[PDB]
């Protein structure tokens, strides 16, 4: 039973919760069956549950699915809840454009988390600041919301339900994309968002236009990485290895250094 | 400049 094992709190459809077995903080996410796009098996479950199980492990860069329940009209997902947290969207809203040292640490942690997803056969398809939680005391970032994800494949994708302003121009123009290169595009949008204080593009014409204007002082090295991730042609984009070998990405802070310097 | 969230779904 679901109501007995957890104390359900108010809204955060995600609710705050505590696991009665040990007073562990949890997030209780409810997903209505009628709105579920893709299904998979593990036992028929939402694709989101499949992907969350495949990435669940000791690696602290992705949100951990602790348990799940099926109800007549919905599935209930018990997710870990770090405290204290703030999502990266609210963090950037309040603080504005982040120092490049902080953006480097955050972006590096997102890269490691996305690599973890891909290593586990999972494509997130909705990388954005809203879907990233910041453990304010440990300086560790967590990728959340796999509700738009899919199994990682090397063939073309012709469906997409993530966030359009983070979607790549080949999706806008031709409604097709490949997983890793579309992911790198969204990471370019995220990095610009970090160092400039907001995303670069709002309209489709901007997404496909191929021009990146910097509204903030950003180093030549960081500008180059962003423009490389935002190459119009997917094959012109860097691999994850090329991103992490890029000159701007060197000498990253440790997560605890990041918290002590920038979060405490 | 209006910074805003963008629903996915
Ligand atoms: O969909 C998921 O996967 C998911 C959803 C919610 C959480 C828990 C959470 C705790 O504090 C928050 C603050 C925020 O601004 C956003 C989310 C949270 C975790 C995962």
């Amino acid at each position: 039973p679901l109501e007995s094992q957890y104390q359900v709190g108010p809204l955060l459809s995600v609710y705050s919760g505590i696991r009665v077995s040990d007073n562990l903080p949890v997030a209780i996410k409810h997903v209505e069956k009628d709105r579920i796009s893709d299904w998979g098996e593990l036992t028929r479950v939402p694709m989101e549950v499949v992907l969350l199980k495949k990435v669940s492990s000791g690696f602290s860069g992705v949100i951990r699915l602790l348990d799940w329940f099926e109800r007549p009209d919905s599935f209930v997902l018990i997710l870990e809840r770090p405290e204290p947290v703030q999502d990266l969207f609210d963090f950037i809203t309040e603080r504005g454009a982040l120092q490049e040292e902080l953006a480097r640490s955050f972006f590096w942690q997102v890269l490691e988390a996305v690599r973890h997803c891909h290593n586990c056969g999972v494509l997130h398809r909705d990388i954005k600041d809203e879907n990233i939680l910041i453990d304010l005391n440990r300086g560790e970032l967590k990728l959340i919301d796999f509700g738009s994800g899919a199994l990682l494949k090397d063939t073309v994708y012709t469906d997409f339900d993530g966030t359009r302003v983070y979607s790549p121009p080949e999706w806008i123009r031709y409604h097709r994309y490949h997983g890793r290169s579309a992911a790198v595009w969204s990471l370019g949008i995220l990095l610009y968002d970090m160092v400039c204080g907001d995303i670069p593009f709002e309209h489709d014409e901007e997404i496909i236009g191929g021009q990146v204007f910097f509204r903030q002082r950003v180093s030549s090295e960081c500008q180059h990485l962003i423009r490389w991730c935002l190459a119009l042609r997917p094959s012109d984009r860097p691999t994850f290895e090329e991103i992490q070998n890029h000159p701007w990405m060197q000498d990253v802070l440790l997560p605890q250094e990041t918290a002590e310097i920038h979060l405490h | 400049r209006k910074r805003r969230r963008h629903p996915s779904g």
